[PDB]
């Protein structure tokens, strides 16, 4: 503050070089109010850097949450050279005028062969209007978002001919050589230039298309290939652009943009630590109600029509016809419902029927997810934001000091929410009518404030203040909602409102692009934290020292104590002896580490912060405190959560060797029985035996298994269980924690003990089918090959995103998601009202589907035969899909002829002559005859 | 067992040495606590620290009984440079520690005994400190003993023998009564800077505020510091009272830092000891009319 000024800023750049928080318990208000008066780039570079691996990732995460880019991933040429080059291009955006600047955005995998949910050249086009708007060069800016996509993308949808790819630059192999100094190393395995790919037989070929000032790239495919190396030299040494500019949608000197959800932390924070990036949010799509369709519409009237049949008397038959309807939309799975009349069961279990399937259809349509793509700079209207409102009002505040509207409702009536939720659970009748009730109830209340404030027209500063709302309470049925606590809660609402609907998407490209500080914020859910809002910010992760916290450790014993019932109930009540579970970092980023803390409950161990609230030990909690045993556990961190936690990866392994130690008996303490076992087999300590902590090794992400599956590269399962066990069996050790050796011998023998498979749900738009990491981590089936008894583990997924905790099996999970998502007409109308990259989202839901076939086998078989019907075996709709994109559209072919070609779909010898017509009909459009 | 989580291990090695020294100790307690608090704090070093490792070896007193365990034992204390003792009041087991340590007392760099059996308490040993300078408080606390107030008796005593000390041997009292201090404290971050302490000094040699040396907390503003004081127990209620005679100290906060604080010490007590109320300033800046 003293000497960057003397007033104006006399600096057009900042690199710290503390590797400390700007201010000191870190205080990042003081500093992000610093440094937005100062308004340059903040760069920080760590110390060690000129000079272990938990003190990196410890201090790393400390800058960042000052919206820090980081300009460092022997001599000292290259880490000088790096950060000096990259400060002064980052000075350069502030010295060269606006209308000389040159702007590179850079598009991968088009055509089609992360849940980004991004309309990516419906928000290019706003980014180059936007641009023009400001002063930018852009020459010869389209009429439109499909006419941007036609420009770079020549006959994308394949009317005429080919799809190909609008040429920007054929660059000879002089050029390359010259200009690529490292393209000799490329030549190992992709030979001499240009290769096969993006070549003429010459030149290699930059594509894209240049509007002036603006250049927008494509790089269809990624040691990677000459192609690959030579579009980031056009755009650097060529093109010689000023700034670039990505989605995230992976792993010179130029600055580094993303466009990067705000729900993806974690990813976000690996783009700063290994691409230089600067990580501005956009919001995901105004979340929708999935809805009820087609059987389940029908059925949810069914049911509407039992609570009047009773008042008649005859309240029998319908039963069974709720249950036959039941049994058509295959909720028989999800359902226990046994073979047995209506009239040969008392009133209690006819009631506990339709309870049962009344509450399953209930999750199917107040699931929250959004049903389209986002154009950056599009905001949502305050409509389209009600169902979002109405999520965020159903979570209890202690740190923002308001209640969740429906514990307010229930109070009214003196009700406990969590007693309702359980006994919703169970499908009692009258606490799954009472629950949609007050759902109802909070839905209206909340559309009520939303709808009062759309006609106040900016007149009021804030409508919660001047009630409509308490009308729409007392219409709903509930008129004693204690008045004190509602005005809190909607003055938050309103607030919520105006951050969800706010349009600083362009501005933070804007101030990054002029050489100004970027605002940095939290990554997460919206929904959980509201403070993600609003977007166009350097999303951060947060101190990794900081979780869990006390509220995720009692979150984590509540989903654990019903883990352990359910699988208890499904095997004569036997507790399991082993669970296998996946890290991921991004969860318990939104949960304050919720998963995490699940794990340290599973062996009986506790997170101990100190005097400054650092989580940073740990320790045993006495069996008394327990009431079980311990668990013994195989816990799988991705690369991500490695790279994030290794800080909790310390301590788990920590917790489990202390488990594995402690003199109690064996019946009492699995890790311990276990780790005596290995120990004597093995011939070492009983510690040694006690490793259950694994990852990637250091450098590494995923299985690989993603790859194989979107490749369709791969002979049998053994291959991808194979590719698991040596990519995913590098052991953490506490004792050693710079050693992260590979331990195959240990990964076996510890995932050979697992009785079952666990992952925790990010969110409903990061789900199951909706990205590939979870089945890239599923070793569900690779436990059943290990097994001298060859038994497949009970698979569990947990689901924490709303306040009604659910511990949901693999399948109900993947049902859940077919039947809000791909088999959902709302899901598929939403994403194919955005025309060719709607396809898109349509193949990759279906895809992971196939995935977690080959992983789990937990795909019912209907989920295919539905796809095939609704999109295939309806000429219309198939026509519209190939009309609209082929190249997405040959992709749902390949998986449905795949899967059945693999044994995973039994369906009609002419459903698969249909496939294997249309896939010849769309390559035919695609390479030419 | 059900109610207290205990350890199958006695036994904490180093994974792996690489460049660094090695520290060698050997305990013998009576709580599992204090075991496993040890293990935790040793374990912690092993995996963070990059010039030291530690070797910790130990058994809980009754484990002496057996000749496999015994045996060991001396072996452990021939290699040791710590020894460290607490809570030991079995006349038959207190004669085979004595037998075991007696000959290598030249060889430890120190041997730490909290309240045990007086035969046990003469093994203490920090360079030029034993139980015999305890000026004529040796008389007092030996025979309390014989019969966790046995701790605070031996801590508040420490300060009351520096006067009749030289300097050196004041510090190494101090440096006792530091070690002593953060035993009783007995978290593992505790035991980690105890095992620190005594390796700096004896085997490998807040920017303002108020002290006490026997308060284990800096504090940051008056209220604090006088709300404690009135809650201590081992002062006269006269110390208490508002007209009590009130002094100032102005030190630095270097030699608190440090541990090099005997004289700070020993000041304190004789102002205690007269009657008078004391607030002790330090700061590690130059301008103390700050803390004034």
């Amino acid at each position: 503050n003293e000497y960057f000024w003397d007033p104006l800023p006399i600096v057009d750049a900042v690199v710290s070089l503390t590797g400390f928080a700007l201010v000191g318990r870190q205080d990042h208000p003081r500093a992000i109010e610093s440094l937005k008066k100062l308004n340059r780039p903040y760069m920080c570079a760590l110390p060690l850097v000129f000079q272990h691996p938990i003190q990196v990732a410890l201090q790393i995460a400390i800058p960042e949450l000052d919206g820090a880019i980081e300009p460092i991933i022997i001599a000292l040429q290259d880490r000088l050279e790096a950060i000096a080059q990259r400060a002064m291009k980052w000075a350069n955006l502030r010295k060269k005028p606006k209308l000389d600047k040159k702007v590179a955005i850079t598009v991968f995998s088009f055509p089609p062969d992360t849940a980004a949910y991004l309309d990516v050249f419906g928000s290019i086009y706003e980014v180059m209007k936007g641009l023009q708007g400001n002063g930018y060069d852009v020459q010869d800016l389209p009429g439109s978002a499909k006419e941007l996509m036609e420009a770079v993308i020549h006959d994308a949808q394949a009317q005429y001919n080919s799809p190909e790819l609008n040429i920007a630059h054929r660059m000879s192999v002089e050029q390359y050589e010259r200009l690529t100094p490292y393209s000799v190393r490329l030549e190992e395995n992709w030979g001499k230039p240009p290769g096969h790919l993006n070549s003429d037989g010459q030149n290699l070929l930059i594509y894209g298309k240049e509007f002036g000032n603006v250049f927008i790239g494509v790089q269809p495919t990624f040691s990677p290939h000459h192609g690959f190396a030579a579009y980031y030299t056009y755009l650097n040494h060529i093109w010689k652009a000023d700034a670039v500019l990505h989605f995230g949608t992976e792993f010179g000197t130029i600055p580094n943009l993303y466009y990067y959800a705000a729900n993806n932390p974690s990813e976000a924070t690996i783009a700063k630590r290994r691409g230089y990036a600067s990580t501005i949010s956009y919001l995901t799509p105004p979340a929708e109600n999935a809805g009820l369709y087609k059987g389940l519409q029908e059925l949810n009237e069914l049911i509407g029509s039992y609570q009047t049949l009773k008042d008649s008397g005859r309240g029998i038959q319908i039963v069974n016809t709720i249950m036959d309807q039941a049994r058509i939309c295959n909720l028989d799975q999800d359902v226990n419902l046994p073979d047995i009349n209506a009239e040969e069961m008392d009133q209690g279990q006819r009631d506990t029927i339709v309870g049962s399937v009344y509450r399953k259809l209930m999750e199917i349509e107040s699931r929250l997810l959004p049903c389209g793509l986002h154009v950056i700079g599009q905001p949502p209207s305050a409509e389209e934001a009600i169902a979002t409102l109405v999520n965020i009002a159903s979570l209890d505040r202690e740190d923002e000091g308001i209640w969740a509207l429906p514990t307010l409702i229930a109070e009214s009536i003196g009700r406990n929410m969590e007693e309702i939720y359980r006994n919703s659970d169970k499908g009692i009748l009258a606490d799954v009518e009472l629950l949609q009730d007050i759902t109802l109830a909070t839905r209206a209340a909340v559309a009520a404030l939303v709808q009062e404030q759309i006609n106040a027209d900016g007149r009021v500063s804030f409508v919660s203040k001047l009630a409509p709302w308490v009308k729409s309470l007392c219409d709903s049925g509930y008129p004693n909602v204690n008045e004190e606590k509602l005005k809190p809660l909607f003055e938050y609402l309103e607030f919520c409102l105006e951050q969800v609907c706010a349009d600083n998407e362009f501005g933070g490209l804007l101030q990054a692009l002029e050489g100004e500080y970027v605002l940095p914020g939290p990554g997460g859910d919206p929904i959980r934290n509201p403070n993600v809002l609003p977007t166009g910010k350097n999303i951060h992760a947060l101190d990794p020292q900081s979780i869990p916290t006390l509220a995720a450790v009692q979150s984590a014993k509540v989903v654990v104590d019903r883990l352990l019932e359910r699988q208890r109930a499904e095997n004569g009540g036997n507790y399991p002896e082993t669970i296998a579970s996946v890290l991921w970092g991004t969860d318990n980023i939104k949960t304050y580490g919720e998963s995490l803390a699940q794990i340290m409950w599973m062996v009986g161990a506790k997170p101990v912060p100190d005097a400054l609230g650092r989580v940073n030990k740990i320790e045993l909690v006495p069996l008394e405190e327990l009431g079980r045993p311990r668990i013994d556990v195989v816990v799988n961190c991705s690369g991500v959560f490695r790279d994030l936690f290794i800080n909790q990866m310390n301590l788990l392994d920590q917790a489990v060797k202390l488990a594995a130690e402690a003199d109690e008996p064996l019946e009492m303490n699995f890790v311990r029985k276990h780790a005596l076992e290995q120990a004597e087999e093995m011939g070492i300590g009983v510690r040694e035996a006690a490793t259950r902590i694994f990852s990637n090794a250091s450098g590494s992400y995923s299985s690989n298994v993603n790859l194989a599956v979107e490749n369709s590269s791969w002979e049998d399962e053994s291959e991808l269980q194979e590719m698991y066990l040596k990519r995913k069996s590098f052991a953490f050790n506490s004792d050693n924690p710079g050693m992260m050796d590979q331990n195959r011998d240990m990964f076996e023998r510890a995932l050979k003990t697992a009785d079952a498979t666990f992952q925790n749900l990010d969110s409903s738009e990061i789900s199951l089918t909706d990205v590939s990491h979870y089945f890239d981590s599923d070793p569900t089936k690779l436990i059943s090959t290990l097994r001298d008894d060859g038994k497949a583990p009970a698979a569990y997924i947990a689901d924490t995103t709303t306040a009604n905790a659910q511990v949901r099996t693999l399948s109900e999970t993947v049902r859940l998601d077919a039947r809000t998502k791909l088999l959902n007409p709302k899901w598929y109308e939403g994403m194919l009202s955005h025309g060719y990259e709607g396809v898109r989202e349509l193949s990759k839901r279906l895809v992971n589907t196939m995935g977690w076939s080959a992983t789990a086998g937990a795909v019912d078989n209907w989920v295919y035969e539905d796809a095939n019907s609704t999109f295939i075996k309806d000429e219309e709709m198939c026509k519209r899909l190939m009309d609209l994109n082929p190249n997405s559209f040959r992709r749902m072919v390949s998986t449905l002829l795949e899967v059945n070609g693999r044994g995973y779909w039994e369906t009609s010898d002419e459903n698969l002559e249909r496939l294997q017509e249309l896939y010849q009909e769309v390559e035919d459009r695609i390479e030419g005859v | 067992m059900f109610t207290n989580v205990k350890s199958t291990i006695r036994r904490v090695d180093p994974e792996a040495l690489n460049g660094r020294q090695l520290l060698k100790v050997v305990y013998v307690v009576l709580e599992s606590q204090y075991q496993s608090a040890l293990s935790a704090a040793v374990r912690n070093i092993n995996r963070t620290n990059s010039s030291l490792a530690i070797q910790l070896t130990g058994y809980l007193i009754e484990e002496l009984r057996d000749p496999e365990n015994y045996a060991n034992f001396k072996h452990d204390v021939s290699e040791a440079n710590l020894f460290i003792a607490s809570l030991i009041f079995i006349e038959d087991l207190a004669d085979k520690v004595v037998e075991a340590v007696t000959p290598y007392r030249d060889n430890l760099d120190a041997a730490i005994v909290f309240p045990s059996m007086p035969q046990v308490m003469r093994l203490n040993k920090m360079g030029s400190f034993s139980m015999a300078q305890l000026g004529q408080s040796k008389s007092a606390i030996a025979q309390f003993m014989k019969k966790q107030d046995a701790m605070l008796k031996l801590l508040r005593t420490l300060p009351t023998v520096l006067k009749y000390l030289p300097v050196e041997k004041a510090q190494d009292a101090r440096n006792f009564m530091l070690s002593f201090q953060y035993w009783l404290g007995g978290s593992q971050e505790n035991l980690e800077n105890f095992l620190l302490m005594l390796t700096d000094k004896y085997v490998y040699p807040p920017d303002m505020g108020i002290w006490h040396p026997l308060s284990m907390q800096m504090f940051e503003n008056v209220k604090d510091y006088l709300e404690w004081y009135n809650q201590r127990p081992d002062i006269s209620e006269d110390l208490k009272d508002p007209l009590a005679p009130c002094i100032g100290l102005i030190m630095q906060r270097t030699h608190l830092v440090t541990g090099d604080d005997a004289h700070y010490v020993g000041m304190v007590q004789e102002l205690e000891a007269m009657g008078a109320r004391v607030i002790c300033v330090f700061s590690g800046g130059l301008d103390f009319s700050k803390p004034v």
